[PDB]
């Protein structure tokens, strides 16, 4: 809601070997865009990597 | 490895004749992988086979749908099992192009 | 992670490029052509590590070619310096990054190959063996270093991390924990192949090739083919006159003369014509160019620069010259019927003002000693204090004294100047370089120099006297521009129903420039009007002024069209004109209307009757020296015939009228100005009608030069920038809707009929206030130089105070202006710390810069959040019972210790009121005002209540137009002025930072705490208060040496200095020499060798008492006085018994315990120190030592009991934390209290540093 | 370059004759 | 602690403009 | 350009020369180095001189001083790899028929090829018994 009203207003109105956690993105206020829906792939297909049992 | 102040061994003395340890390698099913049971761990698979691979200079292959399938089956760990390229949408190379002309960062997304 | 594969997944389908078409060359088969090369098969290890011994001997080989044997390249690739490495050789051994990158990448060859032969001999297991090979592939930063040699490898590091970082956590998921048990290095492997695609040509080429004055060439290239089209027999005759004749071409085009050679051929003249016409096209090019650069920001030396600035005066003479030829050509630009319109408008506003002309001075004149005496003062504000007095700077002086000395000859020859000099001397120029824009400056004779100064206070005393000038011709000497502003927002907001919009009305605020004022003045129109105010002589002395031919250097013109601008009554001149223009724009009614009937005239603004404020849409105006301030106030009716007739002189169909308004910027985009069509219509139209009032020849208002701002039922907000301050109204009825508290920069307006709050006025810095400043801050760096750092801090200290005693809270609002300020100080402390040392310092302490400058630091004024660390608050004091340690935070800010200007305004017109008060009651109580009375109001009133006491007040009574005389004060003298806005003679002073000074030094940690870093504590000086300094930049480094060589500030480091116990943590070459003077002569072992034989006698004196056989003088190695790392033994003692000696004890430890053993021999050892600031505490240190060098192998002691002393000189300390036996710890106090009070040597070294330190 | 632009002046340089020469004057 | 100055911006919430400025008595 | 300050001026510049102990460098008693390295002016500042020269990161900071830590007659030899050589054969083609593994001859033949191509000589490989026994004729 607040977040909300702010992007709204804010739209119309050294060797550093890790990257630094300033450029991250996806720092969302929409519900919607955090807590996507999971693709279930009909149960049967599976994400890469990640072991199966899990 | 190894210290600062000693030449490189010399392989003819310390390795030539030592017989190496066993390696990483898969026990494959006699049945349900015979299709790729006898070539799947070599230097160059098929290279003196004139039915599936164009010659010894490894530049083409052709098999068969028995053995697709079986390398399909063992990569699946490595394979995003995903039937369509509606998953990326809004999450593709066009949009991050367009995102990138725009001056955008999609979230989740290059910036 | 996720995200910067991304990116560069895109970058790369983005920016790929078609693979070029070529033609198949293939190196290896071309390899395998010739004869030197033949294939085999071989094992891949085998080949590992062959490539492996290849790389190695290709490099020993590399490094052996040279014939040098002191760097030793070992298997790992790790090239180690064989000794320490001398200044000759550290030149020999420059190989290049290539190098290095080289011998980096076979070192990750090396571990790859290394790995695969631990495998392979059983000493890992495959799994192991593809985890060493993932980290190789992801941990090359950390084994590697070859970053170190080219930073763009950096990218493939990260990206190596990136992949790390998304495969692990795939990769430890479930039963699999985490930990270092993955070993998928096919992504990194991969990174480290592409790298290697692209350094393998630049590699080559580096191994391949280390084994087997544009100006100038033009004129050289001219002359070769002159030469080329000239005769061989004369070559040595003509070759150097056509040079010479293109020389004098050239200096006459430099100096705008024509320069010609009949002699010269006609064919060989028009090639020089044209070589010059080339020459000073690329000088005009090169000029312009490093002006752009200077102005943008670029570093050049000031001669140079300085080089450029000539440059660009004679580009401005030359068109200067130019302009006063078209003038000479078109005549008089403005037209005859035009020149009398507007001087029967001024004689019509003189004779409503019953103005009586200003008289020639007559004789006997009551107040021309008076008028006379400012005169030479205001001319001696120029000459500052100063040794630099050349012929004419010490003929100005001469004179003006000569002046003092004898008034009356002085006034008759300045009255006889006035009536008959009509012709003068040439009137030199030069630029002061703002790097926004160039300031012309005037230097005139010094006799006419008297004669105009004369000249401007008499008029300008005169002109006060009959009010000629109007109240709202700015600026008046009763008020500075920032009461200006604050003056203009509550005329504004005290207005009737000003701020109402219900039935459509709205505000206009204008503000121009009157587009080059000083140079559209024609001179006989000039003549015409001054004859009218002054007598006829007088304006004929002040018109045959302005056509005076002016000179630089070599080029010269006169000046028939612009007014010399840098002449003494320059500036009434300036103020009549404007006045004039004010009557042209106002028109006479309404200029009556506003300067009120002459006999009760009205105030800057205020009118008579309301119906009078409300008989026109021009409500206030207000012209300061060119600038011009309009408020209108139109209803809906007339804002609407307005616009109609505009339109119908511009008709606008398609709504263009939107493209080129101005805004201000600076704004948030709702406090801007909102475009709107009927707002933008309105005030286009205001603008074309202010316009046509003025003729065009005469002046011009240009429209991009100015900006209008309109308030109405769309924009809430009036805006205008005034005197430097961008001001933003906004009305509490209209948008504001929301409780407010303080502000800095909000200034609450109020109704002064019945004091409500019914706007605020936001503050700000105008964008060329910030930019004035920043390019002086530019200046004060770039002419550095050689320069001292007292005097560059001193320059720094003079612009902050201008900029913040000028703009008190519009700095604070202006968020820009204080990142401004920070920077800028950041950018001055770098300078000075690269003057100290060429290495860029880490956590450098401030009490360097903020110590004050009687207390030997610099005194820096502080504009930034700077957080004294706790650690430079600590400070050591010792006395007989011991050292004693103590502790004292932020540093304070300037802008707390200026009063506010909305609380400084209320409180003059509260105090002056008392004034007012007192001044009555006292008069009815026949006395004088003493100082027992307004004591309570001492430092208030912004004409501050200390001027009504000083010794002048009666003569600066008569100094009349004092405050436009200072704002012209830069168009004469070469020095810029901060206060130009201000005297302290008149309007007092307006600021006191001596309780910000007080504040500083409790900040620091008080003067003890200042001190502890500083060198007083060698000086031996039992206290500070009756101390003093001989006005140094070797001074000022020594003095602060001991904080600035410590180990924190600079690491990797400790080269000890030569025959001295001395640690130089850097390479501080002015502590060096310091510290090599100041030790001369082997003063170190002197002091070692002194010490040790007052102990010796000392402790022969006390032998027997002491239960001693006798004391042996220990052999003591010549440089042990010098040798920290190891010791010996200095006094030996005897006992012909057994002592019973204690545990190792500090010198203080009255309470000690027996060691429960006996020794018979006692040796005592002394190490000298040079402590620093973080590392003199001498305690810890002899503690230390006694007991390293106890259990030490390099330091051969007799015997396991002992006592060492250290000695710290730095800070005059000791202590002794060896073995004790009977009297010896009190008999050794004595000792050390007896050498501290008398040791011949070390009162050397005391009187040595303070001869160094100049301290006395 | 700066004898492309100058060579008009060049080409009519090698017009003036010898007499005009030697009577070049010096700064 | 580094000894580099910072900008004043966010950091004025505590103080005013005003407060810590004196006047000075009469020599 | 302001005067230079001499080394003398500044005085007790002790000829100094051991060049480190205990690990830590000694730097000079005098000037001389550090004037060469950067001229000081007439009130003891450090313009230095302006090192244009390649870049080297290593070299500009060395880790913060880092760790401060017979052969046989060329006639002798021709016979021998005549002798050593079959008939129509290169020492190459000498080489290939005795790899395919007497290895004492295989080695004594590749050794000799060796010396021979240390020698000077790069064509040793590409020649055949008839154009080296016709060599050996010449010189001999």
């Amino acid at each position: 809601k607040s977040k909300e009203l702010h992007a709204i207003k804010e739209r119309y109105l050294k060797f550093v070997f890790e990257w630094d956690a300033s450029e991250d993105t996806s720092i969302d206020y929409n519900p919607l865009y955090k807590e996507r829906h999971q693709v279930q792939l009909l149960g049967r297909g599976f994400i890469a990597g990640i072991d199966l049992k899990q | 490895p190894f210290d600062d102040e000693e030449p490189p061994l010399d392989y003819a003395d310390n390795i030539l004749d030592v017989e190496p340890l066993e390696a990483i390698q898969l026990e494959l099913d006699p049945e349900e992988d015979a299709p790729v049971l006898d070539w799947f761990y070599d230097h160059q698979p098929l290279r003196d086979s004139r039915k599936y691979v164009n010659g010894s200079t490894y530049q083409r292959w052709q098999f068969t749908l028995p053995m697709m399938s079986t390398l399909y089956r063992l990569a699946n760990q490595l394979l995003t099992d995903l039937v369509d390229d509606n998953y990326f949408y809004l999450f593709d190379l066009k949009a991050f192009f367009t995102s990138k002309a725009l001056n955008m960062a999609i979230p989740g997304g290059p910036k | 992670s996720y995200q910067k594969l991304l990116k560069y997944y895109v970058l790369n389908a983005l920016k790929h490029r078609p693979p070029k078409a070529q033609k198949k060359r293939y190196l290896f088969r071309s390899f395998k052509a010739t004869k030197f090369f033949q294939s085999t098969k071989l094992d891949w290890v085998e080949v590992g590590l062959q490539v492996c011994r290849q790389g190695y001997n290709m490099l020993n080989l590399l490094i052996h070619r040279k014939n040098l044997n002191y760097l030793h390249l070992d298997y790992n690739f790790n090239l180690k310096p064989v000794k320490t490495l001398t200044t000759k050789e550290r030149k020999k051994s420059r190989f290049g990054n290539a190098f290095h990158l080289c011998r980096e990448v076979l070192r990750l060859t090396k571990l790859v190959v290394d790995s695969h032969v631990q495998y392979r001999l059983g000493n890992v297991d495959a799994f192991q063996l593809a985890d060493g090979l993932q980290y190789i592939f992801a941990h090359v930063g950390q084994l590697t270093g070859m970053y170190r040699y080219k930073y763009k490898l950096m990218r493939q590091i990260r990206m190596c991390k990136d992949l790390k970082h998304l495969i692990y956590y795939r990769f430890n998921t479930g039963p699999v924990g985490k930990g270092p048990g993955c070993g998928f290095w096919a992504a990194g492997w991969r990174v480290w192949l592409f790298f290697m695609r692209g350094i393998t040509p630049l590699l080559e080429r580096w191994l391949g090739n280390l084994l087997a004055h544009f100006d100038l060439e033009l004129r050289a290239a001219v002359m070769h083919d002159i030469l080329d089209m000239m005769p061989e027999g004369i070559k040595q005759n003509k070759a150097r006159t056509i040079l010479q004749h293109l020389s004098e071409a050239w200096r006459c085009w430099k100096a705008n003369i024509p320069w010609k050679v009949p002699g010269l051929p006609t064919p060989i003249e028009n090639m020089i014509l044209r070589y010059v016409k080339a020459k000073a096209d690329w000088w005009t090019n090169t000029a312009h160019y490093n002006r752009e650069r200077i102005r943008r920001g670029a570093t050049v030396d000031k001669t140079v620069c300085k080089k450029n600035l000539g440059r660009l005066t004679r580009l401005y003479l030359k068109a200067e010259q130019e302009r006063q030829h078209n003038y000479l050509k078109d005549g008089p630009y403005i037209t005859a019927e035009e020149a009398v319109a507007v001087y029967t408008t001024t004689v019509h506003w003189l004779e409503s003002r019953r103005f009586s002309p200003i008289p020639f001075p007559p004789l006997s004149y009551k107040h021309d000693t008076k008028l006379l005496i400012l005169a030479l003062e205001r001319l001696k504000e120029a000459y500052s204090v100063k040794s630099r007095l050349n012929q004419s700077q010490r003929e100005e002086l001469g004179l003006i004294e000569q002046a003092y000395d004898n008034p009356h000859e002085a006034l008759s020859r300045i009255k006889r100047h006035l009536l008959t000099q009509r012709a003068f001397k040439e009137v030199g120029i030069e630029f002061m370089d703002l790097y926004s824009h160039l300031v012309p400056v005037y230097d005139v004779e010094p006799l006419e120099k008297i004669t105009d100064a004369y000249l401007d206070q008499y008029l300008w005393y005169e002109a006060d006297k009959r009010r000629l000038f109007p109240p709202w011709i700015k600026p008046a000497d009763t008020e500075p521009p920032p009461l200006l502003v604050y003056k203009w927002c509550q005329g504004i907001n005290n207005l009737q129903d000003v701020w109402e919009t219900s039935e459509g009305e709205c505000n206009v605020m204008l503000e121009s420039r009157f587009e080059k004022m000083y140079e559209k003045i024609d001179l006989t129109l000039l003549n015409r009007l001054l004859r009218l105010i002054v007598d006829h002589n007088i304006a004929d002395y002040m018109t045959a002024k302005n056509n005076v031919v002016i000179n630089y250097k070599d080029m010269n013109h006169t000046n028939s069209y612009g007014i010399i601008r840098g002449l003494q009554f320059a500036s009434f001149i300036v103020q009549y004109y404007g006045l004039v223009m004010d009557l042209l724009v106002l028109g006479l009614h309404r200029a009556s209307e506003m300067a009120g009937p002459p006999q009760m005239p009205n105030d800057f603004l205020s009118f008579q009757d309301i119906a009078t404020e409300a008989a026109h849409p021009i409500r206030l105006f207000c012209r300061y020296i060119d600038r011009i301030h309009i408020f209108f106030r139109f209803t809906a009716d007339e804002a609407r015939d307005l616009i109609q007739r505009y339109l119908t002189e511009h008709p606008d169909p398609n709504n263009e009228n939107i493209v080129g308004y101005n805004n201000k910027k600076c704004w948030p985009r709702d406090a801007r100005m909102r475009l709107m069509k009927h707002d933008v219509n309105l005030g286009r139209a205001v603008f074309w009608d202010i316009k046509n009032r003025l003729p065009r020849s005469v002046t011009t208002v240009q429209w991009e030069n100015s900006f209008v701002s309109v308030y109405s039922k769309d924009n809430p907000n009036l805006l205008f920038n005034m005197c430097g301050f961008e001001c933003r109204i906004l009305p509490k009825c209209r948008t504001s809707y929301e409780e407010f508290t303080h502000k800095d920069g909000v200034w609450n307006l109020q109704n002064e009929v019945t004091k409500e709050r019914t706007a605020q006025c936001f503050l700000r810095v105008d964008d060329e206030s910030m930019q004035r400043f920043h390019n002086r801050v530019r200046q004060i760096l770039m002419a550095s130089g050689s320069t001292t750092f007292t005097k560059i801090v001193n320059k720094w200290n003079t612009a902050l105070i201008g900029l913040m005693t000028y703009f008190r809270e519009a700095v604070v609002n202006t968020q820009e202006l204080l990142d401004l300020l920070v920077k800028c100080e950041n950018k001055i402390q770098t300078r000075i710390k690269i003057g100290l040392n060429s290495k860029m310092p880490s956590r450098f302490p401030p009490v360097v810069f903020y110590t004050p400058k009687e207390l030997g630091g610099l005194g820096m004024l502080s504009m930034g959040h700077v957080l004294i660390p706790q650690s430079d608050l600590r400070w050591s004091k010792q006395t007989d019972v011991g050292i004693t340690h103590f502790r004292s935070q932020l540093i304070p800010n300037l802008y707390r210790y200026i009063q506010p200007w909305e609380s400084e305004f209320i409180d003059s017109q509260r105090v002056w009121a008392e004034y007012a008060l007192k001044r009555q009651e006292a008069i009815a109580q026949n006395r004088r005002l003493t100082l027992e009375d307004l004591e309570d109001s001492w430092d208030r009133g912004i004409p501050r209540i200390n001027t009504l006491f000083q010794k002048d007040r009666h003569t600066l009574a008569y100094d009349k137009g004092w405050r436009v005389r200072t704002d012209f004060k830069q168009y004469q003298v070469l020095k810029q002025n901060p206060f130009w806005w201000t005297h302290q003679r008149h309007d007092g002073k307006l600021w006191n930072l001596n309780n910000y000074r007080t504040d500083m030094i409790q900040a620091l940690g008080g003067v003890e705490g200042i001190l502890e870093h500083t060198l007083f504590k060698g000086t031996y000086f039992p206290t500070w208060e009756g101390l003093f300094w001989e006005k140094p930049n070797r001074r000022f480094t020594l003095w602060w040496s001991p904080t600035i060589n410590r180990a924190n500030v600079y690491v990797g480091f400790q080269v000890q200095l030569d025959l001295t116990g001395i640690f130089m943590h850097g390479k501080i070459p002015t502590l060096k020499i310091s510290l090599i003077q100041i030790f001369r002569a082997h003063l170190w072992q002197k002091i070692h060798e002194s010490i040790v034989m007052d102990l010796c006698q000392v402790f022969d004196q006390e032998l027997d008492a002491l239960e001693i056989e006798t004391v042996q003088k220990e052999t003591i190695h010549p440089r042990k006085s010098y040798k920290m790392n190891s010791s010996c033994a200095d006094i030996l003692l005897f006992a012909s018994y057994k002592w019973n000696v204690s545990r190792p004890s500090l010198l203080a430890d009255s309470k000690d315990v027996m060691d429960s053993t006996t020794t018979q021999k006692y040796w005592i050892d002394i190490q000298l120190r040079w402590g620093d600031y973080d590392s003199h505490d001498i305690e810890r240190y002899a503690r230390a030592k006694f007991l390293d060098y106890t259990t030490d192998n390099m330091s051969i002691y007799p015997s396991p009991t002992g006592v060492l002393i250290a000695i710290d000189l730095a800070y005059n300390l000791h202590s002794a934390y060896g073995n004790w036996f009977p009297g010896s710890k009190p008999l050794i106090q004595q000792a050390m209290a007896k050498i501290m009070k008398a040791n011949p040597a070390l009162y050397v070294l005391r009187e040595r540093i303070r001869k160094g330190l100049q301290l006395y | 370059k700066i004898q492309q632009q100058f060579s008009d002046l060049k080409r009519k340089l090698a017009e003036v004759t010898e007499e005009e020469w030697l009577s070049i004057p010096e700064v | 602690p580094t000894g580099e100055v910072l900008s004043l911006v966010g950091k004025l919430e505590g103080t005013r403009m005003g407060d810590k400025a004196q006047r000075t008595k009469p020599q | 350009k302001y005067d230079i300050l001499a080394s003398e001026d500044v005085e007790g510049q002790e000829a100094a020369t051991l060049p480190s102990e205990g690990g830590v460098r000694i730097t000079p008693f005098n000037l001389q180095e550090e004037m060469e390295e950067g001229h000081f002016d007439a009130d003891g500042n450090y313009f230095l001189n302006r090192d244009a020269q390649i870049r080297d990161s290593w070299l500009d900071n060395i880790d913060w001083v880092k760790i401060r830590e017979t052969s046989m007659s060329a006639q002798a030899l021709l016979e021998g790899l005549l002798e050593l050589l079959l008939p129509r054969e290169t020492v190459a083609g000498a080489l290939r028929r005795l790899g395919a593994r007497s290895p004492q001859r295989l080695d004594r033949l590749s050794g000799l090829a060796d010396q021979m191509v240390a020698r000077g000589n790069l064509g040793v490989y590409q020649e055949t018994r008839e154009r080296l026994a016709m060599r050996l004729k010449g010189l001999g």
